[PDB]
Parts: structure tokens; sequence; C-alpha cells
């Protein structure tokens, strides 16, 4: 029925019913706006009020304001209508081209595919990124989590990513930038506007976009990403299509979801998170996944608070993946972008009866070596260099090389970088390691591996640096 | 589960919540008068050099204090469905609250009928009409019938101002 | 604050009326408020403590605050279906859970409801997840082994029926896994002739996502494990109550079996993301929070739940329940509040590292810190006598492993233990999903614990084992299969080992 | 109107009346005192009193003004120095102010803007090379007190007198420098080294400082924002720096604790992270269609002791388009101006210089991140290859030229002339305790010699294959003349 608000403060506002108290969840309409302004339902105090969360901010409201109980959950335009278009928390259009035209709209809260519709099917995604696709290949269909402290090249590396596995890709992508930066959102409609994932003239746009970034209030960033999700759960169930849902970043949802926390009538847990922190996550991600009805591979990139892995929030993420590309500020800060962490980061298609023993044997021993040059790696700096083994100045030079040939010139980066963007086809990834871990290259000097695409390009910086 | 006759006036928020009550617990066979009344009375049952002795005591409790208000109740001129806000007040242990429960009882009626604005000097215009301050002025005739920086916040200072024709 | 629930107009009103819904309040009530999963109730004025209470939209509910003036209830599932008002009704409710054979293979929830659409379950029984540990006297001291068949652990940190030997490490290491090979190795007795040595497996999944726990299922099918598994699920998007429960559920339809003169091993995986859960309850219930946020009794919590695995003594069945707990560290940190607690429950851990991980050391199972109280006595006796001799060896290998560097020129009689140890070391390696049998493990460590192996080079010894192993599986299946039904090394079987071993490596390596 | 205060302490008024007022709206007091309403609740609002809450008492009157606060805009505003509400102190009389903007204005959705592409330079050297901003950027200046946080922030206002005293109205940028939290004795001094050098013209100057109430430092930045919000909103460059967000915090907790809202993280309350967020978004570059003004924002921040795990230190990072760290090891070490190149990053890269810098200056900030490493991994006195011999060779040289004096940038040209002579190797054969006096001297050289070659790169932004060539004599031209 009609509503009045009963009080106000920051985000969080409560709401009293004559006659029809909504039911939690159910999205209200505050009556008197310039601009509408929703109420998503969060609890019963009781004596016929209801304590809400706003999608946008609360300036102006006065007490007694007019609420209408719009009877149902937020919900949106999703169809194939929203491809080339920029959506939002609440449905709304923002480029500036009138009304999403579809008549059929889904609420954002859904619940979750069950046991039985489980897929157990996992077959390797080449991304043509080395150290992915060599240490902790990706999976078509599958959930993928960027991990990164703040700077290390999360959101470069999920751009690079949407460059190569989007382009080559005939399905349908979701991007939707939950609480990150509006400049980097105008930045990418403009890139997938050149690229033409979104194409402003025709109907060819393989790419919707829902938006909510970290201008918005605390209502906003918690849902953006359940709106965004909504959009790519239709492309699923119904094309049986392949549909690709990047978010960045999905750790603005629990931190959102943190700041009206306090106001919400929680005492803090550890960290001070929401005493919840753990089940939203839970009723979240569980739709963010792939049924037999459909399959979504999905990028998520998470924020490291602080770069602490076990902060409470990037912590909980892990369980709710399937391969994990964690990134290195001790590695960016050398030089060596992509800074992904060659042991920490993990896949569950790294089997030997899933990817092969070449590939598997490969990997692990790139690994290896890796750890072991890390072993040696407070010995030499502080007690002399050449007092080390004649296996060991060996498993140094070596690995000094691996762990170069492992960066990347980025296409996306070359504004950074400065060499033209690069690309290298699994079995030549395997093959260049395999190689210099086999000792074919003892001689070459380190730079050469630096920043080249497929082995022999750096055999060819191998000679352009000698003379 | 029952809807409420919540009368705008709503007063509080936290706790005269059975004044609240009482104007949607009235408003069902329209005693909303009986009470007004009945409640002016009990607020001095209770002042008295002989109610003392429990109003502010824990020390007798929930036992002979609800079955010692079967009397201020159904001896005088109560024992209607109002000698309960008492047996209320007599269990949830807030006895020693119901004169602000009271009172609200008072602002919450008076605004069925009544309206409050006050003069500047003395006494309460009581404007009980369907229109606010139309009958303010037509009802204060039978009140007759009974520029330098500084400056500027020197004059504003005496017109609507200050310490002055106050008293 | 200063006020009180219940005390408001809708409830207050009516006190001064008349009100007469039948039930005064004592079998039924209503929502004075609902958010976060709990449910502040009027009425139930008959409850009791931890009772099971239905709502009006069909929804299940746990009484855990008995307040004076309401029942505060912690819903068990999504809540949009409940508002002020509804009706909420005291069902006399058990909380129980289906229990008995019919669950092999099955794929319930938290409360025992198949879900993995293959319809009914026959239950014959129920039990309450709620019940007291067997005490003192019931039980008899712990000596039958629970062979996971990893070579690790089997040798090093053996575990026995009755055990709670805890899998601890941080994330990503293979705790897990060390949970699943066990189950897996249970068949190999489980499809033989010997009672005494079965083994029924309940794997309790708590907080884990979905795709993952299918995933699991599937792993343990193709390994035809599920046949003698109950696979207990509450996963990330159950709510609360759920996951808090579905380790006791799980711990009731193990000890069913152990109560009748069976032997059942659960795994609480994950034990940290429980507690979670019933901190989440417990915060939004507003109780008083303590370290890590963590209530006073999330001790109390896990040591009703582990107490319960226990070894009957003969006068009850003989049967056992025996628990691996798992636990997430953080950055390794085994004194945060919940390693503590449970690290203090058990009587064992098995730690697992990330460094030995990448290391080669796979398992990745660090020898020095993990541990089994119960220890020798859970192990065969064929295992023993050369277990023993590793464990000291590596031991040595260990205190000396500082040289291995910095030491290529050092009396020849540590350069000794730096080659036995890195053998025997390599000789705890294992393949992922590929449990091994006692008998065979026995063997393969007595060829390096023995020497015979020493002048190998490191690399070939995975390879040696695995041609040597296969070697005696087809060929000697004679005193193989003899060394473990004796169980113990013969003085004979002694010699026809060591004639099989020095030969078949002389032929190996040439 | 309006009505009664209920209760009154610590700044925090509740008022037991208003029963018709904005959240957000600001109330007025008895006294003459504009308040501000932030909790409206059933039985009372209270108001965070904008200054001495001693003149407030239970009872006093409080009226309605209908509106959500606003403060005066515009160019009469340049020169000037007023309190976080726009009003003057000066002592010069009240400012012109016909254009009134409201502080609580959203940001730029994802249309109205475009990507950075124009070059906000410092004059700094190092900045200017390593870690270019441009206009619509948000580049963190974060550091421990006394590392030359403030001397980075100065020297670029102080910069733009080049642009603003010229004819080319795009290089135009008129300078904003909100004052959160610090000393009058400072602000003041401060104003005075502006004036002097001659920048204070072009340049508002809010300020809320220690004594201000503490609704007023909160307010502060955002006032100064609006005001800077003009400027590109009417196709003008702004250049907003906000000194310091740190203090500012401080400020909204204190608000936010007397009021009662439930203490989060180090005290600090849920939205903290909102409060940064929200004011740093408002600084974009406009697209075309909207007038192609800018508001680059400079956010200051300081640690303690290094530490930029604090809440604080690590939401601002997490918000700005890169930073400049600071460092006072390296302060002493020499290093000065202390940045920390390999910890400084700017996430716009060279899409924000001149093609004159980039080309001597691409691949250099990927270089002295492994000249880094590489230095710190041979420091010891022993053997290596033919390649790594050389790099360390030349960094040593290279880094005595981003050393530089204080209060006096450079302009782009001149910039691009010194980092030219080491990065094409015409310096990777000199003792670098020298390298100073050498450039004290070559650029004071090849300004009066030849005002030719600036000139070009100057106004093309580029070094032409003929640019090049002059440089690769004028050069030569010296080194030969000195040692050889
Ligand atoms: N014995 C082994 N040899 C080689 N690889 C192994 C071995 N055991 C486990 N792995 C690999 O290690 C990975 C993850 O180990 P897992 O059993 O999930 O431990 P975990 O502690 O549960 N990690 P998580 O559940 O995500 O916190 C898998 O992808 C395995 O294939
Ligand atoms: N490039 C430079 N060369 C030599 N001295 C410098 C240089 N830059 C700054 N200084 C000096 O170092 C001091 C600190 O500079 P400042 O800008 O106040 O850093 P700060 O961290 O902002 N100080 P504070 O406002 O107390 O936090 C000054 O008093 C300067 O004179
Ligand atoms: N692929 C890359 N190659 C070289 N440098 C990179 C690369 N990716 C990121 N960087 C560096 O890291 C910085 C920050 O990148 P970003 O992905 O935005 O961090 P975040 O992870 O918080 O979103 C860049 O501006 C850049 O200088
Ligand atoms: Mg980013
Ligand atoms: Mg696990
Ligand atoms: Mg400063």
């Amino acid at each position: 029925t009609t509503g009045r608000i009963v009080a106000v403060i920051g985000a969080v506002v409560d709401v009293q019913f004559d006659e029809g108290l909504p039911p939690i969840l159910n999205a209200l309409e505050v009556q008197g706006r310039e601009t509408r302004l929703v109420l998503e339902v969060a609890q019963h105090l009781g004596e016929s009020t209801v304590r809400t969360i706003a999608m946008d901010g609360t300036e102006g409201l006065v007490r007694g304001q007019k609420v209408l109980d719009s009877g149902a959950p937020i919900r949106i335009p999703v169809g194939p209508e929203t491809l080339g278009r920029i959506m939002n928390v609440i449905g709304e259009p923002i480029d500036e081209r009138g009304p999403i035209k579809t008549k059929q709209f889904a609420a954002i809260h859904a619940e979750a595919p069950e046991f039985v519709e489980m897929s157990v099917e996992q077959e390797i995604l080449v991304t043509g990124i080395k150290v992915v696709d060599l240490l902790a290949p990706y999976a078509k269909g599958g959930k993928i989590g960027l991990f990164g402290g703040a700077g290390v090249g999360k959101t470069v590396l999920i751009m690079e990513l949407i460059n190569n596995v989007a382009k080559a890709h005939g399905g349908y992508s979701v991007f939707a930038g939950v609480g990150e930066r509006t400049r980097e959102g105008n930045d990418l409609y403009h890139e997938m506007i050149e690229s033409g994932v979104i194409n402003l003239k025709d109907a060819t746009s393989k790419v919707a976009l829902v938006y909510g970034q970290m201008n918005e209030p605390p209502g906003a960033r918690a849902r953006v990403a359940l709106t965004g999700l909504t959009v790519a759960e239709y492309f699923r169930d119904q094309e049986g299509q392949d549909v690709l849902l990047f978010i960045d970043n999905i750790f603005r949802f629990t931190q959102a979801g943190s700041e009206v926390s306090a106001l919400l009538g929680r005492i803090p847990s550890a960290v001070g998170y929401q005493p919840t922190l753990a089940t939203d996550m839970g009723t979240m991600q569980e739709r963010i996944t792939t049924t037999k009805k459909g399959s979504i591979t999905s990028v998520q990139a998470i924020y490291v608070p602080a770069d602490d892995l076990t902060d409470p929030a990037p912590a909980t993420t892990f369980a709710h993946l399937d391969a994990t590309t964690v990134l290195s500020r001790a590695i960016a800060e050398l030089g060596i972008y992509p800074a992904v962490d060659p042991l920490d980061s993990t896949s569950r298609i790294m089997d030997p009866n899933i990817v092969g023993s070449e590939h598997y044997d490969v990997a692990r021993g790139v690994q290896k070596i890796l750890q072991d040059y890390k072993s040696l790696q407070d010995i030499i700096a502080i007690l002399g260099m050449d007092e080390l083994s004649e296996e060991d100045k060996l498993t140094v030079s070596r690995a000094r090389k691996i762990q170069r040939f492992l960066s990347q010139p980025f296409q996306v980066a070359e504004v950074f970088t400065g060499h033209l963007g690069k690309l290298v086809p699994l079995k030549e990834t395997i093959k260049g390691f395999q190689q210099i871990l086999a000792g074919e290259y003892d001689h070459l000097p380190e730079q050469a591996f630096y920043m080249v695409g497929p082995i022999e390009e750096a055999v060819a910086k191998a000679d352009k640096l000698a003379e | 589960f029952a809807k409420l006759v919540r009368p705008p006036v709503q007063i509080y928020g936290i706790e005269g919540r059975y004044a609240t009550a009482l104007y949607s617990a009235a408003s069902k066979q329209n005693k909303l008068e009986q009470v007004e009344k009945e409640l002016l009375r009990v607020g001095q049952i209770l002042k008295e050099p002989k109610m003392a002795a429990s109003l502010l005591n824990p020390y007798v409790k929930r036992s002979v204090k609800v079955k010692s208000l079967s009397d201020m109740t159904a001896k005088e001129k109560f024992s209607p469905l109002t000698s309960n806000l008492i047996n209320l007040l007599a269990e949830n242990g807030r006895l020693t609250n119901t004169p602000a429960v009271i009172s609200a009882f008072s602002t919450m009626m008076s605004v069925h009928r009544g309206e409050v604005p006050c003069t500047v000097t003395t006494a309460s215009a009581l404007d009980e009409t369907t229109l606010t301050e139309l009958k303010t002025v037509l009802k204060s005739f039978l009140s007759k019938g009974q520029k330098y920086v500084d400056m500027s916040a020197k004059t504003k200072i005496q017109k609507l101002s200050r310490a002055m024709r106050e008293i | 604050q200063k006020t009180g629930t219940a005390e408001v107009s809708s409830i207050l009103e009516e006190r001064i009326l008349g009100a007469d819904t039948s039930v005064d309040l004592e079998e039924t009530g209503r929502v004075l408020s609902i958010g976060d999963g709990i449910a502040r109730v009027h009425g139930l004025r008959n409850v009791q403590a931890e009772e099971m209470v239905e709502f009006s939209s069909g929804l299940k509910g746990m009484s855990l605050n008995l307040e004076p003036d309401n029942v505060g209830v912690v819903v068990f599932g999504n809540d949009k279906l409940i508002k002020e008002g509804d009706i909420v009704k005291r069902t006399g409710a058990i909380v129980d859970v289906p229990v008995g054979e019919e669950l092999l293979g099955r794929v319930v929830d938290a409360l025992g409801n198949a879900i993995d659409g293959k319809g009914p379950i026959g239950s014959k029984a129920r039990r309450r997840v709620g019940l007291k540990a067997p005490g003192i006297i019931p039980r008899i001291s712990v000596r039958e082994p629970m062979q996971t068949g990893i070579k690790a652990v089997d040798s090093l940190v053996p575990i026995g029926r009755g055990q709670r030997e805890l899998i601890i490490g941080d994330r990503q290491t293979g705790k897990t896994s060390i949970a699943i090979d066990t189950i897996i190795n249970q068949k190999r007795f489980n499809d033989g002739t010997d009672e005494k040595k079965k083994l029924y497996c309940i794997y309790v999944a708590i907080g884990q996502k979905r795709s993952t726990v299918a995933q699991l299922v599937k792993r343990l099918t193709d390994a035809d494990a599920m046949k003698y598994t109950i696979v207990v699920s509450a996963t990330a998007s159950d709510a609360a109550p759920l996951q808090y429960l579905a380790p006791y559920s799980g711990c009731s339809m193990g000890e069913y079996f152990r109560d009748n003169g069976k032997h059942a091993l659960i795994i609480y995986d994950d034990l940290s993301k429980q507690a979670v859960a019933y901190r989440q309850m417990s915060l939004l219930l507003r109780r008083p929070p303590g370290r890590e946020a963590y209530p006073g009794d999330v001790f109390y919590l896990h040591s009703r739940l582990l107490e319960r695995a226990a070894k009957m003594n003969d006068a009850f069945g003989g049967g056992s329940l025996t628990a691996l707990p798992v636990i997430e560290t953080q950055a390794g940190d085994v004194s945060a509040y919940i390693p503590t607690n449970v690290i203090s429950i058990t009587d064992g851990q098995i730690f697992l590292e990330t460094e030995l991980f990448y290391k080669g050391i796979r398992p990745a199972i660090n020898v020095g810190l993990s541990v089994s109280r119960v220890g020798s006595a859970a192990q065969t006796r064929a295992m023993k006598q050369v277990a023993g001799t590793m464990k000291l060896e590596l031991a040595q290998y260990r205190e000396v492993a500082a040289f291995a560097q910095f030491g290529s020129d050092l009396d020849a009689a540590t350069q000794q233990l730096l080659s036995r140890g890195v053998r025997l070391t390599e000789l705890l390696k294992q393949g992922q999903y590929s449990p091994m049998a006692i008998e065979e493990q026995v063997a393969v460590i007595y060829a390096g614990v023995r020497g015979y192996l020493d002048k190998l080079e490191p690399s070939k010894i995975t390879k040696f084992e695995n041609a040597f192993l296969s070697h005696v599986i087809s060929q000697h299946q004679a005193l193989l299969g003899k060394i473990r039904t004796d169980g113990k090394i013969s003085e004979e079987s002694d010699a026809k080992l060591k004639e099989i071993v020095t030969n078949f490596l002389a032929g190996f390596e040439a």
C-alpha cells in the first residue's frame, strides 16, 4: 500500500505502513523525487515499520514523505535488448538512449541453482596469457577469480582478458563494474565501440553493461552485482548459450554491505565485517554458476584489503572459485607484469588426466624450480652468490629466465609497457618453458626473456641486445 | 496482527508506547472521552500521602500491587476497559511511569479536537478549528478588547528580539 | 534502549481490550520482528530450548534464545517468506535425521533430505542430531588401524579407529584430498570378506560451493566409493542453522554404525566454516562477542561434536566412529581461536604446507609438525617395524638438512644421513587418488629404510617404486598377501624381500 | 517555520520539532548560527553545529532554511581565502558571489566524460616523467609527515604561472587549495609563499583549520570541490588539492561518533570510504559535448611510520588513479624530492604527456624498477655478465637528474632537455658527484643560446628528427668541453 518515512540516517531509511507491510527484499517507491529512489526492504522492526537500504542518496527526504509498496523485489530489463546498453542498479538506462525496450523482467533476488543442476564438465579455456595457461589454466564455463592488492594489475588483466577471450567469442558477454572507477567505465565503453563489441548503429552488440561505481551509495554498490548477474543469468538459462560474465570488483559488494551493516543493527565481527559476510557471499556466488541449462564463464576481480589475502573478504571468496589467479605486489614491483604469483595461483583442471602429462609435468617443473630459487634467496643475497653449488647457480640461472619469460607485453598495456601487445598459443608456451627448463638457453642472457611473446621472440631479443 | 488506529499526533517512538495504544483501543467503542477524564483522576489517586509507599517501591512487587489495583479500579469511577492500562503498567513494572502515559494521552486527544499554537506573552489560543491561522486573528481581537555592519545585527536585535518585552 | 520487545501497541493494545486466540500463545506465537535470519516471536510460551517450530509460510526454525518476553528464533531458509505477524507454531518437533544403511550412495542435505534427485530415502530409523557422546566406561583404548592408504600418514601419523585426527593447513594444500583418498582406500576392505575391517564413510561438506560438492561426488563415484559413503552437504548458499547443524547430522548417521557393532569414518570438511555460521547466528541473536567475535561456546560447540567419535568396548558392539575434522588456517596461524580449539580437542594433527607442496612433497605433509597421540598403537606390526626406523631416520635427516647446500664436503658420516633422508623422502611422495595397501606400503618403505635404495639417483626412485611395487603385486602376490594376513614381517618374509628388492634393482638400473 | 532544542553538547544539538525538515538540510540557530540536519529520527533531529556550541542552550530556537548546503563559486573567488562556507577571511571584504553552487553534488556518470588525454604539468622532473598526471586524473600524494607532501602541490600551482600569464586558453589551469586540519600559522605562511612567487592570483584557497568546528572540516573539501566543479562544467581547467584527507576523515569520525553512529575500524564510521570515494569521483575530464573542461585532483594522505595498511591510506589508494609515495629515508639520503619511483604509479601513463617527454621517458619507468632490482641483487663486489654491467653504470647518473630544487618548477621543454642528456647516453661517462653543477649549466646555456629548439618542442610538443638533430650536437658540444 502507501507508507510514510519515519526516520532517516545516511543510507538506511525506516518506513511505516498503515496496512501493507512489504516482505523483506520488496522494492519500495519514494514518492516525490526529481529522480527515482528505491528502497530495498531489509527487515521488520515491527509495529508496521520496515528498515531499508536506499539505491540512491537520501539527501532531501523528509519525515513523513510518501512511500509506495512496489509489491515485489527490484525488477530489471533482462533480455536481449540490453546489449550495447549501459544499465544500472535498478534498470534505468544511462548512456542516454531512452527506455530499454523489452517485455520480460526478472527480480534480481533469485534463489540458487540446486544440487542436481550442477554441471561437472570442465575443459581448458586457453587465454593466450602464458602464465595463466601454463600454470593455472581457466576452464570453459567456470568460476575464475582475479586476486589483487591495489595497483598490481588486477583491472588491466581483466581488460586484456575481455580483449582476448571475449572477442574471439561468438556468444554473449556481460561486464559489470561494481564499486570501482567511473573513469574506467567511460574508458571501456569507448574501447568497446572502437572494437565494436558494442555497435551504436546495427544490433550486433555482444555485451551488456551494468554499472554502479565508487561514487554511488552503499545501497547501490551492495546490489549492482545482484543486477549485472540477473542480466547474465537470463542469457544462460534461455539460450543455453556461452555467457561471459565479467565483474570488477566483486569486493565492493561485501564492502558496500559493510558500510550499512552498522546502521542495520549488527554487532560487528572479526576485522569488523558484517556478521554475515559469509552467507551474503554464498547466496550470491552460488548464483554465478553453470547449470545443465547453460554455461557462464565468470571472471571476477577481488580487491585484497591491504594485500592481506587473509582478510575475511578475499579469504572467503576463494572457496567459490575453480581457478584463481593471484597477483603479487612484490612481483609487479620487479616490473614483471602481469604480476601473477606462479606459486599462489591455482586451477582445478591442472590434472595430468585433463591437461596431459606433458603440460602438467612441465607446469609443476617450473613451479618447482621457482620455488627452489625462492629458497636460495636469503643465502645468496647476504652470504656471497658464488658460494652456491654448481647445481644451484644453474637452478638460479634458469629460474630467473623462466621467471621473466613469464611476463607478457599485454595488448591493453602498450600504453605502459612500450612493446607491441602479444599472445601465445598454449602449445608454444608449454614448449617454450619445457625448453628453458631443459637447459637449452643457458647461454642467452636474462633480459631476452623479459617481455617477449612466443619463445623464439626471445632468441630475437637475444641478438638485438647482443650486437 | 490487529490493525491500529494511529491518530495523526503519533507522539513518541520509544517509551510512552502504551499511550499510542489506547487511541486505538478506545477508538473501538468510541470511549475516547470516557477515559480522557478517567486518567485525569487516577493521576492523583497515586499522588496521595497513602499511595507513594508502592508508587516507587520495588518492595511489594507484582504481587500485592496488581490485586491491590483491583481496588483503585473496581471501586472508583472506573472499572471499564481502562482499568487495564493500569493492570498492564502493574505487571509490566511501569507504574512508576503512568503520569507520562496520561500526559501523552492528552496531547494526542487534543489534536483530534483543539490545536495547540500559543501566543507570545501568555496563554493558549486553543484554535479548535478545521483551519490553522484562520481563527488566529479573529480570536486575538478578544485581546485588544480584554546601515553600518553591526547596526545591521543590532536592529533585528530589538524588533522580534531578546530579553525586553519578553518578561 | 530501555523498553522491551512484545511491549508495544500491536501487542499492547490487546492486553487492554481482551484478546482470546485460544492457544494462549502456549502452542503458538506471532512474529514480533524479522531480519537477517532472526525471527523474534511473541508467545510460544511453552516451547523448549532448541525446539523446532514451523512458520506460517511453511519454513522451519529453531528456538535458541528463550528470552523472558519473547522467543528468539533462527530461520532455516530465506526469510522474504516471513513477515511481522505470521503465526509460529510448536510442532512437538524433535530435530532428528535419517539413519542406517539406506543412505550409502545418497547425497542428503543438512537435515537428511535427498538432494541427489534420486527420490525417497528408505530410512528405517531416525536418530536425534543432538546426543551426548559415550562416556568414560563404554570405551576401550583405540587399537584397530584406520588405514588411509597414504604412505606419509600410515607410517608417520597413524590413525586408529575411534581417533580424531585433524587435517589442518593453509588453503589449497590438499587437506580435502587427504580425506578423499582415505574414503577411496576404504573400499578394498568393503569389497573383502572381513567384516571386522570394513569402514563406512560419511563426508560432511560445510560451506562449499555446489560445483564443488558435485565434482567431489563424481570423483567418489568414479572410484566406486559412493557405494559405501554418505555425503551430507550444507552448501554456501544454505542458511546458517543448516550449516551449523550439518556436522551433527553427519555424526549421528555414523553414530548409528558405531552403535551397531560397525565402523564409520566421518569427515567434517570444513569445521572452520561451520564455526563462522554459528558465529553469525550468535551475533545476530545479540550474544556477547569474544575473540574474533566468536561466542563463548564455540569451543563447547566443537567439543560436543568431536568427543562423539569413540571406540566402544566389546560389551557395546565393539563399534567405532572415527573423525577427520578439517580446519583452514590463515597464513599458517594455528594459534588463532578456532585452530587452537580444535587442535586442543583432537588427538592429532596432520599439517600441510605450501612450500612443501611446490618443492615436490605431495602429499605435502610436514612430518615434523604432524602427530598422532594414538601412534604406534594404531599400526599393524609390519608397518611398525619399518615405520619406526624411517621416522628416526627422517628425524636425523631433518637435524642436518642445513648442510644440504653449504655441505658438498662434510663428514662422510652425515653425508650419509642426507642421502638416506632424501631417499626416504622420495618414498613418502604419492600420487593423487592412488591409496596403497598396507602390505604394499611396508614393502616399498622396507626397500629404502634398509639401505637398498641408497645407490640409486633420487629422481628414479618414484619410478623404481612404481615398477617394483607392480612386480611383486603380480608375481609375489605370494608372500605379500602373506605379509598382510600374518600382520608381521616374518624372519622368512624378510629374506624373500631382500631377494626381490636387491635383485630387481640390480636389473632395473642395468 | 521550525522548532526547539532538546539538548546540546559537543557540537551535537538534538531538536524536538523541525517536523518538515529535509535530511541534510541546513537549519539556523537562535544565535544566528548555521547548523545541519543529519539524523532524522522519529522524535528529534540531531544537528551538527557549524561552530562554537556555547551560544546554544537547551530550549533555543532552530529555524529551517529549506536549502541543502551551498557555497560561493566562480572567478569572483580567485586570489581570495575563504573559510569552509565561502566567507572571506583574508580581510578584504566579501567576494562578488553571483554564482552559488551546492556542495552535495554527485559526480559525473559515464557518458559526460572522455579518456584523460590532457597533460597537467607539475614542473617536477620526477613526476612529469615517471608518474605524469593529466587533466581529470586523481593522483594521490601519500607519505609520512615532513617528507615533502605539500612542497609537491605548491610547486605545482606555482608552475601554472607560465600558462595563466599567456594566450593559449587550453593550457590555463585555475587552482583551488583546500586546507583541512592544519594550523592558521601555516595556511597563512603558505598563502604568503604563493603570493610571493605570484600565483595567488589564479588560486582559490578554502581553509578549515584546527580551531574550526568539526563539521566545518568535514565539509571543507567538498565546498572547495563545488568551486572547482564550476570551472569544469563551464569549459575551463581546475586543479584542486585537498590537504589533507587524513585530517578530514578524522573530523568526519568525530561528527559520526558524537552522533552515536556505532564505530568501526580504528573508530571511523562505516561510510568512511564512501566519504573519500564520492568526493574524489567528482574530479573528471568532461567530454567535448559538455565543455571539454576538467578537474584534476591531488588528494593528500599522511601515513604513520609508513603503514599503508592503515584503514584510510589503503582506501584512498584504492580510489585515486595512482599515487606518489614519499619516504623520509630517501629524503635524507639525498633524493629530494623523495619519491620512490618503483612504488609510485600513474594509471594514465604516457596518455598524459607530450610526445616530447614520452620519447625520453616512456619505458624508463619499467627500467628504474629493474635497474632498481638489478643493483639490489648484485650489490656485492663480484662479477656479472655483459648485459647487466651497464644498467648500473647508467642509473646512478640518471637519478642525480630527478634530484630537484624546491619552489622552482621547470617548463616541459627544459625537462626534455636534461632528460635527453642522459637517456640517450650523453652522460653515460660522468662521475655522479658532478651531474648537478652540470645540469645547472647546460640548461642556462641552452636557454641563452637556443630559445630556438625550446620554441619548437614547447609548441608542437614533440621532437622531430629536426629538433633531435640540433640537440645531437648542442649536447656533444659540451662533454668534450669540460672533461675531454
Ligand atoms: N598427492 C597429490 N599430488 C599432486 N597434486 C595433488 C595431490 N593432492 C592434491 N593435489 C592437488 O591439489 C589441489 C587442491 O588440493 P585440496 O584437496 O583441494 O586441498 P584444500 O586444503 O581443500 N584446498 P581448499 O579445499 O580449496 O581450501 C588439487 O587440484 C589437486 O589435484
Ligand atoms: N625538493 C626539495 N628539496 C629540498 N628541501 C625540500 C624539498 N621539498 C620540500 N623540502 C623541505 O622539506 C620540508 C617538508 O615539506 P612539506 O611539503 O611540508 O612535506 P609535508 O609531509 O607535507 N609536511 P606536513 O604538512 O607537516 O605533513 C620543508 O619545510 C621544505 O623546505
Ligand atoms: N599488463 C601490464 N603491463 C605492464 N604494467 C601493468 C600491467 N597491468 C597493470 N600494470 C601497472 O599496474 C597499474 C595498475 O593497474 P590496475 O589493474 O588498475 O590495478 P587494480 O588491480 O587495483 O585494478 C597500471 O596503471 C600499470 O602501470
Ligand atoms: Mg581497478
Ligand atoms: Mg578442502
Ligand atoms: Mg603538507
